[PDB]
Formats: structure tokens, C-alpha cells, sequence
RNA sequence: ACUUAUUCAAUGAAGCGGAGCUGGAAUUCAUUUUCCACGUUCUAGCAUUCAAGGUCCCAUUCGGGGCUGAUCCGGGUUGAA
RNA sequence: GAUGGGGUCUUAUGGCUGGAAGAGGCCAGCACCUUUGCUGGCUCCGGUGCGCUUGUGACGGCCCGUGAAAAUCCACAGGA
RNA sequence: UUUAUGCAGGCCACCAUCGAAAGGGAAUCCGGUUAAGAUUCCGGAACCUGGAUAUGGAUUCUUCACGGUAACGUAACUGAA
């Protein structure tokens, strides 16, 4: 048999990011001195959009403290945000919608996002447009603060990461049908060649493991096994369940 | 184009105001009246954050 | 422009000042 | 004076541009440096087996003083010095034909590794100091038990940069004195009466001491801040 | 449980740890146990010339240098594991 | 802070002049193995447009699409 | 100013290179001309870059220009990191 497409995916020729339209990488300030000991003030100069991403960027420019210079990061936009507005990042940064506070100096309810999963990778968590993470509760004895996460798991971090205050603005944005070819092939154009899918089952033998037959059907069970080796995995991979998800999952 | 503004004097280029060919002058305007206002400012917030605590 | 021109005009305000020394 | 005022700066977190301080303590080093300072570091963070750590107490300043300027006096000629000499000695085959004993028979400190221990193993040895510093330790990790085993006072004395000056090289990593002259003998045995004292009769209960296991700075304050939280009573 | 092996991440390896000043609370049961702080938040401005000032030297002059301004100590870059 | 009255500016573009009529074009006449010329004139004034092509300007529509980078050049702040 | 370019200093931290005859990009047009070349040759008229430089003009004893309420104007009318 052949090698699968999904299996092709990881050489990364045609399967790289179009990354020609992008602004860059949307990383929040480094926690030099100020932002752990006091806090600092940017400006929000322009909101733009960026190519293959749902969120709007904000452009925050700060003062370097050690050289006479200007700084620019790239933040992800938190809804309310606007130009000229005045950024607060640190451990004394007052709790308003854009500031950079720690997740040991908020309290419980704050809705927060880009929240870093350890202190320092300057923004993993809840990044997507329209997400954001709740603080459940604080643990001062080991410092750690439960979150909850746009998944419902709840993670137990360090109370020195930080997160912007608010929600990803662009939200409500997969609430409108594409309703077309066109319009789903330009939103990929943009972030990767994933489009369109064939159908597996549609495919021959040497291609899929569901190809061929005289009338297009799986054969065998579409649930995998973890422990299948690559090839193999097509289908759903270590299902707990399947079908009709009835009721509430238990979370 | 940006080489034949290489060729041309500093009156092409400039007008006879601070941030000439740089800013508006609307824009220079309200830079300058910020200024003054929020040292101003500055000042009575100094004068009044000294005085509260030296009386206390 | 502006760094080999103002290079060149220390050259050449140089070499003033190095004729009329005499 | 009125031309001028006092500005002074706020330097305070978001105000004022830092000035210049000392970054010494932050400087990302080349490894070569990272290396060498690591090394020590790691070779006290380690319980040293007593064999090492044997060493690492050293020959106090005054005594160590007193006997470079012992082993001066019995230094080892130089070239031009032995040039002058064999040519004197030549001359005297000629004109007397003494059996190259005309020179007299010279006192010098016995120097070269495998020279003294096989000078130890003999028993001539009078004085042994061994340099702390041999970057391969098992060149001379043996040397105070075997010294210890003949009976010859040893010294571990800091520096075979010195011994190597004294003995007119770069380094020599040990030194021995054999013989010594009737005018500062005494000198010898008072000298070797504090230096046993010092390492030999210490032999045997620093052969048990495990040197090592010590913290760095904030990990001792860091333990000792656990010990007086422990301490409520 | 520890950290030094190993492993992870960032930085142009810039503010780590300890102690000390100066304030607030603090009850002191003798004298201080501690704990919090220890220059920035109406505003799309600005912030750079070993920093002005103060103080001490030089050989005054054209200026120059030191300390302080900007607390000491440890050279473990900082965390995680 | 409209309309209105008076001004300022970008010079894409267009107009006048220079370039430049001496050029080029259209004619006439005189000529001669011939290189072949030489000598005269005139080259002016307008009009129109849902026209074609092209450039540009001010706008408006579309996007879960918002539609390169660097070299390079200039200006400003500063006050050595 | 034995003098070469060290020593006097001071600034600076990108960090090879290749990659477009349609992307970006300093500056040229007309007339004529050959069997066959031309925005390249001839004639005329320009422009850019780099380097040398002198004169005139401008500015200054209120040293580094004036005018306009202003938008801004001019032949110029110091400006390093
Ligand atoms: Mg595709
Ligand atoms: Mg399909
Ligand atoms: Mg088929
Ligand atoms: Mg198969
Ligand atoms: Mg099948
Ligand atoms: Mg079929
Ligand atoms: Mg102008
Ligand atoms: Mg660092
Ligand atoms: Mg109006
Ligand atoms: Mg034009
Ligand atoms: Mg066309
Ligand atoms: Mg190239
Ligand atoms: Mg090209
Ligand atoms: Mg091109
Ligand atoms: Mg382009
Ligand atoms: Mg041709
Ligand atoms: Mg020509
Ligand atoms: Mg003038
Ligand atoms: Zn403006």
C-alpha cells in the first residue's frame, strides 16, 4: 500500500502554514523586573487583522527601561480594547479589561485569557477567538491556582503565570454557516492545505485502509487503538464512546 | 520618490514648525497642550500626595 | 545618502582647514 | 550656583531609564570559564572520599613562609652556573687530574615525582611538601599514606607554581629535601616538629573525615530558614 | 526530602537570595516578636549624552578624577523538574 | 463648529515660454553625366462626446479572504 | 605629527551567502544616419551618482535667517551619538 495522506502531512513540503500575511508571533511581554516587581505601561498604537487567525492583534508599544528605545509586542486583542489605550502589565497592575496581571493577584470569577502555562512562555492558553480561562480558586500554601479551560478540564498552574484580562475578541464568528466552497477554500488558503478532504472510504485499498469494496463501506471497526502505529490511524482514534453524544458527558 | 527627495533643499522637504515634515500640525498641537496640562497635573498631584502625608 | 554626505563634508571641511594652515 | 538645579532622576520601575550598573554578576561567560568555575563547585557539592580532603588543609602562611625560605638556600644550579662549574672541573682533570671531585659535593632539594617516591621507599627523605593543585589528584593521592607508611614527614603545601619556581621550572608538583647542611638542621627539626603535627599525626583521623557536601548560598539560606521555621517551641 | 548528575524553557543571561535602612499595622510584658510595604494609573505628549545636584582631591583653564545620588554581602543568569 | 466670506497646500495633470524651428512635414521654382543639390513659401485657428483605449482621483461594495519583504532615500526629536 | 597608525577615547550588537532579465530599483529625450546597429552611433538639448573644489549669493557684533493671526512661504538660512 501507499503512504496515507495523514501520514504524508508530517514531511512538511506542501503542508507547511502560509505564513506570508502574518504580523507574528502573538506573544505577551517578557517578565523582565517590572512586570514581577511593579508593573509597566504600554499604549495600544493599532488593532489590526491577522491573515489565518480569527482574533484581532494589538500592537502594544512599550518603553525599553534599560536603553532609550521603543518596544513592540503583538498582543491577541481582548474584547473592549481600543487605540490609545493605556496597558498595564505587572503584579501592581490594576484589574481592567487589557491588563497583564499575574493569576496569584486576581480573584476568583476573573475572566482572563492568554494565560501562560508556565511562567515565562509568554501565552499558550486560550488564544482562540471568543475564548477565554476562569480562575475556580487560589492555593496560597503551594502556590498554585485552578483554572478552568475553555475544554472544561480544570488545570492547576503556577499563581506567577500571567493572563490578559478579558475575552478574545472575534468571538461568535463560527455562529455564521460559510456556506460555500469558495468561502471555506479562502479561509484555509490562508492558514494551510487541508482542503478540500477526501472521503477515505471513497479512495482504493492501496490509498486507505477503508478503500475499495464493490460498495463504499469501512469493513472493519472505524474505532483505533492507541497503540496502533502510524498508517493505521484512520478513523477514531482510542474512542471511549461513539455516536450520538445523549445527555451531559459527566464532566 | 523617496531617492529624489535626496536632490531637492530642506524647503521641499520641511515646514518652518517643530515636527515639520514629520506630524500634523493639529497633531503637534494637541501633543503640546498635553504636555503642559498633565505637568501641570503632575505638579498638584505631587504638591497634594506630599502635603497629606505631612500633616499625617 | 546623509552618512557618505556628511563624511564628505568633513572631508572636505577638513582639508580647508589643512590648506589654510600653511 | 543659581545657573544650576537639582533634577534628580526617578529611577523607580517604569519612570527613568536605568543607568549603568554593575552586570557583573549576570555576564553569560564562555564555557571555558562556566566550566572551571562548575567544577569546583560540583567537586564540593559531592562527599569526597577521605583520600581527597586529605589534602585541602594546607600548610599555614608563616610555616609555609619560613620553609620556602629553607628550600631557597638549597636551590638546584642553573645552566650558566653548571657551565662555569664543568668547565672548572675540566680545568682541574687537567692540571691535577682529580677524579671530577674537585667541585664539592653539592645540597640540593630533590625534586621529580618518580625520583622522590623512590627516594621515600628508600627512607633518604628528610622533608616531603606534594602541591595541592595536581589536576589529575591521583598522581599524588598516594603519596601522604606512603609517606606516612616510611616514616618521612609530608607537607601539602599550596602551589606547584612555587615549587616549580623554587626548583628553577614552571611547575614540579612535589619536593623533597634529603640532606641537609649542619647550620639549619635545627631549623629542619623545629620546622618538621609542627609540620607532623600538622598532617601525620592527623594521618588517621582525617583518613575518616569525609570532606564535601556543602550547599550553596541560597540553599543554606534556604535550609536554614527551614530550621528556624522547625524551631518553634 | 535535598541538589550537583540528567531533563525542560527564556533572556542582548538586568535586578536572584540573604541581611539592613525608612514608613504602616503590631503586643510589646522589657525591648521589641513579627507581618506588610520599601518613587510610576483621569489624558494616543516627553523621557538617551559615564546624570543634574552635593561632597572630596588635582593644580585650574580649556577642565579631569573619586564617592554619593542609586544600602551592603554572596559572583548560583533566572525559573521548573 | 456647518453653510457662507477670505486664504493655505500637494503639482497627478493641463496652459504659456524656453528646448524649437534652425528640426520634421507639405508644396513651388531653378537646375544637371555628375558629389547632385540650390532658392523660395506654408506648417494656422477651432468644436464636440454615456465614444474607444489608457492613466489617475474622490468614493462606494465584498471577505471566518482585509489583500509581500528587504535594500534604499528623506524628515523630525535631541543638543555633542 | 621618531610615525605609522598604534596608543587617547567614544558608539554599535545585526550576526555568512545565494535566490526575480515580469517584484523593488538613481539618472535621456528629439531629429538624422547603415546593405545589415541604435533610447547605444552623429548633431543638439538634458539628467543622476561619486569625487574634488573656488567664486558669487545667503547668514553673523542679538553668532547658527526672516515673513505670515494661522494653515504655511522662500534661493540659501550649522546640527554628532
Ligand atoms: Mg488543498
Ligand atoms: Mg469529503
Ligand atoms: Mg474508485
Ligand atoms: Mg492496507
Ligand atoms: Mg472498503
Ligand atoms: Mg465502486
Ligand atoms: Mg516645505
Ligand atoms: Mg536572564
Ligand atoms: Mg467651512
Ligand atoms: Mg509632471
Ligand atoms: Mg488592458
Ligand atoms: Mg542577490
Ligand atoms: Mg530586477
Ligand atoms: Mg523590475
Ligand atoms: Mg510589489
Ligand atoms: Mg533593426
Ligand atoms: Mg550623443
Ligand atoms: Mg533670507
Ligand atoms: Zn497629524
Amino acid at each position: 500500500g501507499r503512504v496515507i495522506r495523514n501520514q504524508r502531512k508530517g514531511a512538511g513540503s506542501i503542508f507547511t502554514s502560509h505564513t506570508r500575511l502574518r504580523q507574528g508571533a502573538a506573544k505577551l511581554r517578557t517578565l523582565d523586573y517590572a512586570e514581577r516587581h511593579g508593573y509597566i505601561r504600554g499604549i495600544v498604537k493599532q488593532i489590526v487583522h491577522d491573515s489565518g487567525r480569527g482574533a484581532p492583534l494589538a500592537k502594544v508599544v512599550f518603553r525599553d527601561p534599560y536603553k532609550y528605545r521603543l518596544r513592540e509586542e503583538i498582543f491577541i486583542a481582548n474584547e473592549g480594547v481600543h487605540t490609545g489605550q493605556f496597558i498595564y502589565a505587572g503584579k501592581k497592575a490594576s484589574l481592567n479589561v487589557g491588563n497583564v496581571l499575574p493569576l496569584g493577584s486576581v480573584p476568583e470569577g476573573t475572566i482572563v485569557s492568554n494565560v501562560e502555562e508556565k511562567p515565562g512562555d509568554r501565552g499558550a492558553l486560550a488564544r482562540a477567538s471568543g475564548n477565554y480561562v476562569i480562575i475556580i480558586g487560589h492555593n496560597p500554601d503551594e502556590n498554585k491556582t485552578r483554572v478552568r479551560l475553555p475544554s472544561g478540564a480544570k488545570k492547576v498552574i503556577s499563581s506567577d503565570a500571567r493572563g490578559v484580562i478579558g475575552v478574545i475578541a472575534g468571538g461568535g464568528r463560527v455562529d455564521k454557516p460559510l456556506l460555500k466552497a469558495g468561502r471555506a477554500f479562502h479561509k484555509y488558503r490562508l492558514k494551510r492545505n487541508s482542503w478540500p478532504k477526501t472521503r477515505g472510504v471513497a479512495m482504493n485499498p492501496v490509498d486507505h485502509p477503508h478503500g475499495g469494496g464493490n460498495h463504499q463501506h469501512i469493513g472493519k471497526a472505524s474505532t483505533i487503538s492507541r497503540g496502533a502505529v502510524s498508517g493505521q490511524k484512520a478513523g477514531l482514534i482510542a474512542a471511549r464512546r461513539t455516536g450520538l453524544l445523549r445527555g451531559s458527558q459527566k464532566t | 520618490r523617496p531617492r529624489q527627495y535626496a536632490t531637492v533643499s530642506k524647503t521641499h522637504k520641511t515646514v518652518s514648525r517643530a515636527y515639520g515634515g514629520s506630524r500634523c500640525a493639529n497633531c503637534v498641537k494637541e501633543r503640546i497642550i498635553r504636555a503642559f496640562l498633565i505637568e501641570e497635573q503632575k505638579i498638584v498631584k505631587k504638591v497634594v500626595k506630599e502635603q497629606t502625608e505631612a500633616a499625617k | 545618502m546623509r552618512a557618505k554626505w556628511r563624511k564628505k563634508r568633513t572631508r572636505r571641511l577638513k582639508r580647508k582647514r589643512r590648506k589654510v594652515r600653511a | 550656583n543659581p545657573l544650576t538645579h537639582s533634577t534628580p532622576k526617578n529611577f523607580g520601575i517604569g519612570q527613568a531609564v536605568q543607568p549603568k550598573r554593575n552586570l557583573s554578576r549576570y555576564v553569560k561567560w564562555p564555557e571555558y570559564v562556566r566550566v572551571q568555575r562548575q567544577k569546583k563547585i560540583l567537586s564540593i557539592r559531592l562527599k569526597v572520599p577521605p583520600t581527597i580532603a586529605q589534602f585541602q588543609y594546607t600548610l599555614d602562611r608563616n610555616t609555609a613562609a619560613e620553609t620556602f625560605k629553607l628550600f631557597n638556600k638549597y636551590r638546584p644550579e642553573t645552566a650558566a652556573e653548571k657551565k662555569e662549574r664543568l668547565t672548572k672541573e675540566a680545568a682541574a682533570v687537567a692540571e691535577g687530574k682529580s677524579k671530577q671531585d674537585a667541585s664539592p659535593k653539592p645540597y640540593a632539594v630533590k625534586y621529580g615525582l618518580n625520583h622522590v617516591v623512590a627516594l621515600i621507599e628508600n627512607k633518604k627523605a628528610k622533608l616531603v611538601l606534594i602541591a595541592n593543585d595536581v589536576d589529575p589528584i591521583e598522581l599524588v593521592v598516594f603519596l601522604p599514606a606512603l609517606c606516612k607508611k616510611m616514616g618521612v614527614p609530608y607537607a601539602i603545601v599550596k602551589g606547584k607554581a612555587r615549587l616549580g619556581t623554587l626548583v628553577n621550572q614552571k611547575t614540579s608538583a612535589v619536593a623533597a629535601l634529603t640532606e641537609v647542611r649542619a647550620e639549619d638542621e635545627a631549623a629542619l627539626a623545629k620546622l618538621v616538629s609542627t609540620i607532623d603535627a600538622n598532617f601525620a599525626d592527623k594521618y588517621d583521623e582525617v583518613k575518616k573525615h569525609w570532606g564535601g557536601g556543602i550547599l550553596g548560598n541560597k540553599a543554606q539560606a534556604k535550609m536554614d530558614k527551614r530550621a528556624k521555621n522547625s524551631d518553634s517551641a
